[PDB]
């Protein structure tokens, strides 16, 4: 079982700051990485898939890339409604799981 | 009759012989516990660890009426994979891989199946392989294997060591990615020396690789009384695996190519570089030493007192020729 | 025809121990040529994947924390996933989504696969 | 025998699209006869299923094949071979033809290409051609195939008199058009990229080089096997293609011919940009290691002879000769001015 | 309607109506009258010349009928050559390449012909063609240009243009031996800029000779509508002299690709050298400093002391040591 | 040599070869019943296979002996043209169809691993009515796999006509190329470790060699897709159209071949390219250890030098310790270099 | 000039003869005249016949003979023309084919080249020399001493077998080229020079020629087979595809030739940059050893009035006793490192 480890968990930034969120894999995942984000009471939506595509409809100032086992996501320019918790996911093997989350909270 | 290898350490010889009923194992290293399985009905898989003990495998040879040649094939670790047919038996080679992350050294270790009438046949020149998921599923029960033949028992431990090269190509895969970045942006010698040795691992991996394909194909394709009908689209499936592996490690070898090639294009630049430092640093200090070994020069009638103090027109005149060499240097961009 | 929806049902308090099945109405979409997900949020908890079913192919996969507890399965005709839920423990107690993927390319050996529509999601509560 | 194939980590029958464009999604459908067309654009696809049967011939054009439900359901509805679909999902592939008893099945590829980044795109276009219809499958929006709506709206040329197999002779010959103008984009990019190089050698600029020389190894690698499915089409003709439309299949070939010598001679001028370029650099790398064995070849021996004057073995003879200093200034600037000479007799 | 043209200086209009018995020559700078006026009697031959009245374009594409498409077409300047098919007439545009010693760069100006029943009209930018020869061949009555119809103006006109090609060859051939001359004998930095002028020259001469090729090959063996089929043989021979062209001018292409080669030979051999000096010089002269330097040194006690002349021993010492330096260059060929 | 035969009148049998020790007929003539080995030495014998009623293979190896090729071809009633070109080894690979026979010529390749040599053999098929007539130049075939399923009913091979042999013919030679192009590949891997790691002089000239290979082999392949597509797509009355699929298939491996030896072309040709880059690569190593040792050690010994002139004015009466300080002053400046070399990550 | 000119463009008018061989199955007869109206009184016979009328620099001679044959003049002028492409032209009465000759030196590496022209009319065959001296001599010597099968056939085996001479003459000159090509390979393999370069502009200049020559014979070839005159007999059609598949062949080899002169040129390169690496080799050696030594020499032979100098460890020794052991540790360092 691949174990995705996210990194922080609790991320603070005000409205058109840049927002960093890493995600570490326990071994090798080949680029099948996606992220999700969950506003509280609601169901996750997907952001980046691949590690670097970016889904149809999202926003453009969400991007990612991939350093070997090291993902991350960014928020180039932060928005009022882009403070949620961003999740990881491998998908490399037919078990998937989830990292445990980063909250963006308004600073 | 000799090992060709390097590993001479290990020695112990497994055995699985199962059923459907129950399974039965033991590790021992004595060769007559391990002979009489041919005449069991039951599918049996024997592991032998230990190759440089050329006596075990020599007797197995002469006691499983295996041909001599092959057993020499057994000794000699330095081939590439292949598979001969005989009327009795079908002989492969095979070869496991293990890749350091760290280190970036790619070390293969051969692996020989001689599959005869209800008995498999290993022979390892070392302790570790892949093929425990295989030994748990004839343990606990799992999948169809124990209510097969050998044959399938055979597929599954192709099936394992392709497996295995799936994960080896994962391990690749982010040694390409890491690589790449680090050679696009900031390169080094270090990086210069790690692209060769992948390039060095891919073109071994590629070479191991398309003859598994072949012998995978004709596995498959004609189909020897040995290996039973029904176990034909496993094979195919390997193949289908196989396929996979080569496609990906045919990607991969063209975009370490294409990372060296970028590499090696800018050198004619780098000495023109090295050509304008040295140029520079050269030309702004011959004629200071000429003119400081003038002055050195041990003659009784030089004008080395007073006349405008002396040391500081040398300094002076120093620092302007160095100066104007520096101006005319700022010129076409040194 | 009609956008792309997914809708739980079968949410309910049961005791511990007991059993629930959770059904996944499937809408502008054929259930047979995509991979329907069952995702496990424990309150106050991230993310969990419990779940996953292939019906075209019949294929299945079942996490570590259920597996030989849970089962999951699809009618083709009806357009509906299940989750078999029995023997439940007081720690499965969560909202389940119910999530669907498509599968995506990145080498000749790897694929990956991304959810793109997620259900409302159900509540199911495991206690006294 | 032809088999869908099995791949680890994946389900055993489910087809992937393997491609990166998933934004859009689109059926367009041209009905069309020698008195009356129809063309509508759509989402669903049960409003093209009945099409199959059907007597004029119709062009379906479905664009955005990341849904691969669409193109599965169109498969069965039409009778496509699972294999064929599959291929048809698979993008990393080269141009091909196959033939098979109720339809012919091709695979082209369609390039844009930008001045900006230099960038060299590829987009795969596969072509059913059935009783009466020919099945578009692209990835996005935008294609080359205006020229073939045009004629059909307004009833120009021929094809509106014509079978479905001049329809695809039609979106073929429009796909060979595409091919001469990014050749001329080519072009350009190769006279842009020359005039920089001899003036300005620098790594960027054979980044550039090489660059070329890659997109112009995919573009052989794409025209080649075009042009055997092309002298396929023309020179085994099947069943589904009239006797006629034949000599139009050899026209295509003919152009495919002249674009493969077009991109060979691409190659050898490429060739010779980078030997200029290597040229042009050594040149400067020639004339910086000049000055600098210029100074040299001036200073050390007489750096050399200060220092045998520099020394003391306390019985030399270091004086006396009319003081003996201006005498051995006036070697060193006769032996300096000599070199100098020597210099300029070899033009350094 | 619109051109792409510059050159707007000159304006003249040629009429040429002749026939055995005798000619009309008019040259009227005005527009006046046409003399055939589609007389189908006498061959004409009507030169104008200039571009920018355009109304004169106009006024004899709506009196013989010319397709108001091609009359579009030929106020151009960047278009390719290109010949057109029509029941009334046939469109034949081609162009004209001037060439000159000073400046290597080539002038083009694009010529359209038209040929109707007893009528050649033509089309011009500049004055001062190669269609002299022509004009001398109408006025002397020399060869069997005075003999029957039209067509073998058009003929002659094409083998005219053909001629000027065949010369602005040779020119270039003759330039192309004396840069030949100057590589293998003289390089220089501008040598390559030079010769890169050629290369972009042959280039170009190359994208625009082909087109013409074609139009000839259109022109034969298509059996036009209406041309006399006792002039198809000289048709031939103009398409000969195209093909050869070409040929020249693909050798040309190649000729001038390997001077860079040469040139980078070249090239090399200069770093070689230079560096050879470098390299000998620094060798025979460092040592020797070192030497000097080592006996110049202020150390109080030192065993140096006139031993039998100890200064030329050591003057001796430095000199043989530089023979030894000397003839093991020699030796090994630097 | 390319002028043997030069002044000699059409049709003359002259052997242009350099193989005159071998000589051997095997005759195995199948049915669909049974099958009948037979190895000789005399023309006469298999003279009266001309008119058997199932298909036989001739093969005459070793044709040195022109009198045999000649006594075989006025037998079967081929025209000395075709004879003249059986014994004319530096022949293109063609196809030529005929009223009653087909002639085919091919070659197939011998390669040394150990000295970096290609061989080729030229193959001749003669395709007579229920006969194909074989001649070569040497012992050593590429048909083995063809002579056992003829010997076992491996395949379809006895079951069918004369054309399907030829088919199996060919196709065991696209086989063989097949398997050179495997080994071909294998050189050029070894060959771009040794450019890319150590440059040396015979590397250049193994390069030239394989370059050479590579265009010997290239200019026989393209002709053999000539031969096959000649072969499948225009029918002639000696081929049944059950067999036209087949070699259809061995088209399309043409079509293969010939793709793979463009890639190999392409790697060779940037092959020298890359040697030369890295000789500037390893002399740009030396040029940084020279540029880096004379910044180090000329301005100390400037400095070493203006400190050690004869001016009898300067505070040298020891100013403040002027050897120590001019020893730190020599210090910091190789430091600082040395520093800066490390930033330029030269050092 | 107008298309009817005459004018021969050629350095050859040293010497002027006629040769005719009229041969047939049973009577056989040659001579050689200086007079036209000798020979002209063959067009009107039944027997085959070879007019040769070498030395085109007379144009009055072949006027007279293209008068005779109703030769038409624009043929005239392109017979009369030396550079000319090799070229082939149907006509209803006679079929004209423009080929060349060449002539390569070994010592000058120069390739010239001469154009003969032929002519069959009916059954006739005119040949067009510029200077005498040809590759038809086993034609004539076959026709003489009964040898091949000539005698038995009509004019069209006698174009047949001129053609296949010439083809023959290129297959030595591609022999003689080949040699050259491998001693060039060779030289610049072991011994690179400056000359080098030259000599192998020389022979890819020389190559450039044989293709522009070579590739026009093979399209001659090629419609003379393809496309067969009703001059040519249906019999002779397998003759004229044996010369086409000579001419390909030619065709080829030009090309192979081609690709290894290419190649020439980076051997040459890698050659010269090995040389070079060896040199700045030889040169970063000395100043590394030679650089510290003279500094540490200017460090002890400086004038600083404070020195530890008169006797330290016994003074002066010591210092070149340690300069000594940096000269051999750098030594040392450099064969290690291979560079030495
Ligand atoms: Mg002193
Ligand atoms: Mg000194
Ligand atoms: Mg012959």
């Amino acid at each position: 079982d691949i174990q995705m480890t996210q990194s922080p968990s609790s991320l603070s930034a005000s409205v058109g700051d840049r927002v960093t969120i890493t995600c570490r894999a326990s071994q090798s995942v080949s680029s099948a990485v996606a992220w999700y984000q969950q506003k509280p009471g609601k169901a996750p939506k997907l952001l980046i898939y691949s590690a670097s595509s970016l889904y149809s409809g999202v926003p453009s100032r969400f991007s990612g890339s991939r350093s070997g086992t090291d993902f991350t996501l960014t928020i180039s320019s932060l928005q009022p409604e882009d403070f949620a918790t961003y999740y990881c996911q491998q998908s490399s093997s037919s078990l998937i799981t989830f990292g445990q989350g980063t909250k963006v909270e308004i600073k | 009759l000799v090992y060709t290898g390097k590993y001479r350490e290990d020695f112990e010889i497994e055995v699985m012989n199962y059923s459907i009923e129950e399974f039965r194992e033991f590790k021992t290293t004595d060769v007559e516990s391990v002979l009489p399985f041919r005449d069991s009905s039951t599918p049996t898989w024997i592991n032998i660890t230990g190759i440089h003990r050329t006596d075990v495998v020599q007797r197995v040879g002469e006691f499983f009426g295996i041909h001599p040649l092959v057993l020499e094939d057994i000794l000699n670790v330095h081939q590439r994979p292949k598979v001969e047919f005989f009327e009795n038996y079908v002989f492969i080679v095979l070869k496991m891989f293990t890749y350091d992350k760290n280190l970036h050294e790619l070390e293969s270790e051969q692996v020989s199946l001689i599959l005869t009438k209800n008995c498999v046949l290993m022979f390892q020149e070392k302790i570790g392989d892949v093929f425990d998921p295989v030994r748990e599923r004839i343990r606990y029960n799992r999948g169809i294997i124990r209510k097969k033949r050998a044959d399938y028992l055979l597929y599954s431990l192709i099936d394992a060591l392709v497996d295995d090269y799936f994960v080896l190509l994962e391990k690749i895969d982010d040694e390409i990615d890491v690589l790449e970045e680090e050679v696009l942006e900031r390169p080094e010698k270090e990086t210069v020396q790690r692209t060769h040795q992948l390039k060095r691992n891919l073109v071994e991996l590629r070479k191991t690789i398309w003859p598994l394909r072949e012998v995978l194909s004709s596995l498959y394709r004609d189909v020897p009384p040995l290996i039973e009908k029904e176990t034909v689209p496993y094979f195919r499936d390997v193949y289908d695996h196989t396929i996979q592996i080569a496609d990906t490690v045919e990607t991969f070898r063209d975009i370490v190519s294409g990372l060296l090639d970028v590499y090696l294009s800018s050198v004619s630049n780098k000495t023109n570089e090295v050509m304008k430092v040295l140029t520079i640093i050269a030309t702004i200090f011959m004629p200071l030493t000429f003119i400081a070994g003038i002055y050195g020069m041990n003659f009784e009638y030089m004008p080395e007192l007073r006349w405008k103090w002396g040391y500081p027109v040398v300094l002076a005149v120093m620092g302007v020729i160095a100066v104007i060499m520096v101006v005319y240097f700022k010129k076409k961009k040194w | 025809i009609s956008e792309v929806q997914l809708v739980e049902s079968g949410g309910g308090l049961v005791q511990p121990g007991g059993s629930l099945r959770l059904s996944c109405a499937a809408s502008g979409f054929n259930v047979s040529y995509y991979s329907i997900h069952w995702v496990r949020q424990a309150p106050g908890k991230g993310l969990e994947w419990v779940a996953s079913i292939s019906s075209s192919s019949g294929s299945t996969s079942y996490a570590d924390s259920v597996k030989g507890r849970f089962t999951i399965s699809a009618d083709t005709s009806k357009n509906t996933a299940y989750l078999q839920m029995n023997s439940l423990r007081a720690e499965d107690t969560a909202v389940y989504y119910c999530a669907r993927s498509y599968w995506y390319y990145i080498w000749s050996y790897s694929y990956g696969n991304a959810m793109d529509y997620w259900g409302q999601g159900t509540l199911v509560t495991v206690s006294s």
